[PDB]
């Protein structure tokens, strides 16, 4: 029987193997799982149940030894590095919300998402107890939701009669454990408070209304410390916003429901017109909180000084963008940037370079990719949204080379995992629907409490381990 | 030239527009790119969120005639859609999250301006609380609705018209002009031209090439189709492209020669719309009752020397067949290498 030679190595602190363990022969037509079950054996790492993946030159395999070297078009006598890392747990499905209209935004509320974090200053706002984690959910219907994590509505705004939206939702997120933003087709942002009873019983209260913005206000990030909100819209601006009624400036009245041309109604800190196209995404730097990046249907991630409104830095991609999400790095003050574009493709950047490559790309979707979460474990994956109907979950430490169907530049990485839509999935059918018809993914969101995931299928899917 | 050297075109369908009843006939996309507008068979026109496909806005114009087309005001600094069906023009600013207090206040100003070739009334109570202000009315069923680049001259043309068949309508003064009685045969659609006072007229079989302000007539034109569906102007000003009933489609150089400069000949069945690109893209397409859209790369040169580049880059098939017909109207993104396509099968599609 054919063998091949085998070096192991790894980065996980608790996995080492003793020197005279790490080189060895295996069997040239074996696959991941009999390698992973040498390494969990006895003799060797003694774990037992721990699913391996590895990675020779960067990338994960995901044939036999014999097909990599034939594949690659090495000797029958070469040595192979294998780099083995833990592989991700799949997230299976748990649980769906229903609504009765199209879900345009998630967020999740737990002691370690970043409001529970913000919470945990207990400065007014109380800390999330374990085991009471909320889910937050906007509609198409110009609701707000609050759910528990067992699947029961708790709370649900008011409507457009009763100070609520007056039309549809595109975003939202909690600033607190007991403050939350929203924002959509009414050129509004508002500024909730949020009180629970019995713990199956609230109510989300209106603080702030929020004009500035001359568009649909189609995505918002936050800052539940110093209470501050971002905004793309389709007019192309960035607005900047505080969230409490001791720092919102006045509003344009020009503007305001009812203007010819009772909740406060504020203006924005600032707002500045900064796109050609409409802007799709504005994020705080998670590690600078006066900084600020922005994406556009215009091709550009731009980063925004917060203090004055520059424009300090322009990067122009070669597709029309439509989500931004920062990955946080050990030991790096600059972010890394996933940006899902138009074209079906994540593309990677780090925004203090020249626009020309100074590059890697995320392939898989079939569709547009509108929204992104990195994980919360770690900081080389991701998970993605897409109105193809899936979310894809990301391992940044597999990059292979691009072919030239790919544009053969730069190296691409393949998902590890694709969520279905279950409500398509169940269904038993082998034909994805086309154009992401009835099931498009608008929201992701990626807890310790799981992946949630909101869309055209009018639920918010659960999936976990 | 080769297909992977013409990047980028739309090569896949991305988004679904559903809720028309029956027919879709028409397309348009909003001046800024965000919102799609469509007529159909069951009266109703309905304004879409671009890349999600949904409907945020909807009217019923008349229960027993089909929006036979929806045009915008090609004016940014408006929010004012245009729609045929049967006898009348319908101006109106559909309920957007654009439309702030102030962009509607200068929309209701352009319509209001003003306050039988054509009749301009208000359309009504019922309508007027929708948001509709304008009701035109002419003599014989719209099947084309044309508007001037600086919004205030749209044309209308009526094929069973007869002799009143073109319409030029001025917005700013309510007033219906019929010039050009002259003509050849029956009227099939009519264009402004992107650059210079011209209007073109197209017959059953020959397109007229008119002057505005000077006093008709510089110019035929002779595809040599047995009978024009449709054409569109190149926003040069120079070329045109011109489909048929008889299944093919024709690019004309209006300095070489007045017979087609180039002749393709990709569809199955008739062509009943083409559309240039206007935003700079060097991309045309057209779209046919076998329920495909034909995408072409069609570059005119910088040099009036050289002739333009044109090769077919992509088809287009997820359009339903329905009694045998496809896709009967397309229309560009004005930035980005994105069409939308209306079909019998009662849909839009969004392509990218
Ligand atoms: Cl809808
Ligand atoms: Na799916």
């Amino acid at each position: 029987v054919a063998q091949v030679k085998v070096i192991f190595t790894t980065t996980e602190p608790d996995l080492e193997l003793p020197e005279s363990k790490r080189q060895l022969l295996v069997p040239a037509d074996i696959r991941r799982y009999g390698l992973s079950r040498i390494l969990n054996s006895e003799s060797m790492l003694d774990t037992g149940s721990i699913p391996f993946d590895f990675l020779i030159n960067g990338s994960f395999l995901r044939s036999s030894l014999e097909d990599y070297l034939t594949s690659n078009g090495l000797s029958l006598e070469t040595t192979l590095t294998l780099q083995y890392v833990r592989s991700l747990i799949p997230p299976v499905y748990e649980a769906s919300f229903e609504h009765d209209d199209w879900v345009s935004a998630v967020d999740v509320l737990s002691a370690t998402s970043p409001a529970g974090r913000w919470s945990s200053a207990a400065n007014s706002s109380a800390a999330v107890q374990p085991g009471q984690e909320r889910v937050l959910s906007a509609s198409y219907d110009g609701l707000l939701r609050i759910w528990n994590a067992s699947g029961s509505v708790i709370a649900t705004s008011p409507s457009g009669s009763h100070g609520g939206h007056t039309a549809s939702i595109k975003a939202a997120k909690f600033l607190t454990s007991d403050r939350l933003a929203s924002a959509g087709m009414d050129r509004t942002v508002r500024v909730w408070k949020y009180t629970e009873s019995d713990h199956f019983t609230g109510e989300l209260k209106p603080t702030l209304e929020l004009y500035g913005h001359t568009g649909s206000v189609d995505w918002l990030d936050v800052d539940g410390h110093s209470k501050h909100i971002l905004t793309a819209s389709a007019d192309g601006a960035i607005g900047f916003w505080s969230a409490s009624k001791a720092s919102a400036p006045e509003p344009d009245a020009s503007l305001l429901p009812g203007a010819h041309v009772s909740t406060a109604q504020r203006g924005p800190l600032g707002l500045w017109s900064i796109h050609t196209a409409p802007a799709t995404a504005a994020i705080f730097d998670p590690r600078d909180r006066t900084v600020a990046y922005s994406a556009s249907q215009d091709h550009t991630v731009r980063t925004l000084d917060l203090t004055t409104g520059q424009v300090v830095s322009t990067l122009t991609l070669t597709h029309p963008l439509l989500s931004l999400s920062a990955l946080t790095r050990a030991g790096t003050t600059s972010p890394l940037l996933a940006a899902g574009t138009s074209a079906r493709h994540i593309t990677m950047v780090d925004p203090r370079a020249s626009s020309a490559t100074t590059v890697m790309t995320l392939r898989g979707h079939a569709n547009k990719v509108v929204s992104l979460s990195p994980s919360p474990e770690n900081e080389y994956s991701l998970v993605s949204g897409s109105h193809d109907g899936t979310c894809r979950v990301w391992d940044l430490r597999s990059v292979r080379p691009a072919t030239k169907e790919e544009g053969s530049l730069g190296g691409v990485s393949e998902p590890v995992y694709v969520i279905e839509r279950e409500s398509w999935a169940s269904k038993g059918k082998k034909k994805r629907p086309v154009a992401g018809d009835g099931c498009k993914v608008f929201s992701v969101v990626w807890d310790k409490l799981g992946i949630f995931s909101g869309g055209e299928d009018k639920k918010v899917q659960v999936n976990r381990g | 030239p080769s297909p992977d050297e013409l990047k980028p075109f739309p090569t896949v369908q991305q988004t679904i527009f559903r809720g028309h009843e029956g027919r879709v006939r028409s397309v348009a996309i909003d001046p800024t790119g965000v919102a799609l507008a469509t007529g159909g068979d069951d009266g109703t026109v309905r304004v879409w969120e671009l890349l999600t496909g949904r409907q945020v806005w909807s009217v019923k114009l008349n229960g027993d005639e089909a929006v036979n087309t929806v045009r915008w005001r090609p004016t940014k600094d408006t929010f004012i859609l245009a729609a045929a069906a049967g006898e009348d023009i319908f101006l109106m600013i559909p309920t957007h999250p654009s439309v702030t207090p102030a962009l509607d206040q200068a929309s209701r100003d352009i319509l209001n301006a003003g306050f039988p070739p054509g009749k301009w009334a208000r359309p009504g109570t019922r309508l007027e609380d929708e948001g509709v202000l304008l009701r035109i009315t002419v003599r014989s069923t719209i099947k084309a609705i044309s508007w001037h680049r600086r919004g205030d001259h749209f044309a209308t043309v009526s094929p069973s018209g007869q002799r009143s068949s073109v319409a030029i309508h001025t917005l700013s003064k309510h007033l219906t002009q019929i010039p050009f009685r002259k003509l050849n045969g029956l009227a099939q659609t009519a264009s402004f031209h992107p650059l210079r006072p011209l209007f073109f007229v197209a017959t059953q079989r020959s397109i007229r090439c008119y002057d505005l302000q000077k006093l008709e007539l510089v110019k035929i034109v002779q595809p040599g189709a047995k009978w024009i569906s449709s054409f569109d102007v190149h926003p040069g000003g120079d070329n045109l492209v011109v489909g048929s009933y008889d299944k093919r489609l024709l690019w004309h150089d209006l300095d070489l020669s007045n017979r087609p400069y180039k002749t393709m000949r990709f569809h199955t069945e008739a062509i009943r719309a083409v559309r240039f690109h206007k935003g700079g893209l060097p991309l045309f397409a057209d779209a046919s009752d076998d329920g495909s859209l034909q995408i072409f790369h069609g570059k005119v040169p910088n040099d009036q020397l050289e002739n333009p580049t044109i090769v077919p880059v992509k088809m287009l098939k997820g359009h339903k067949v329905v009694n045998k017909l496809g896709v009967l109207d397309i229309d560009w993104h004005p930035r980005e290498p994105w069409c939308v396509s209306a079909g019998a099968d009662g849909t839009a599609r969004l392509w990218m």
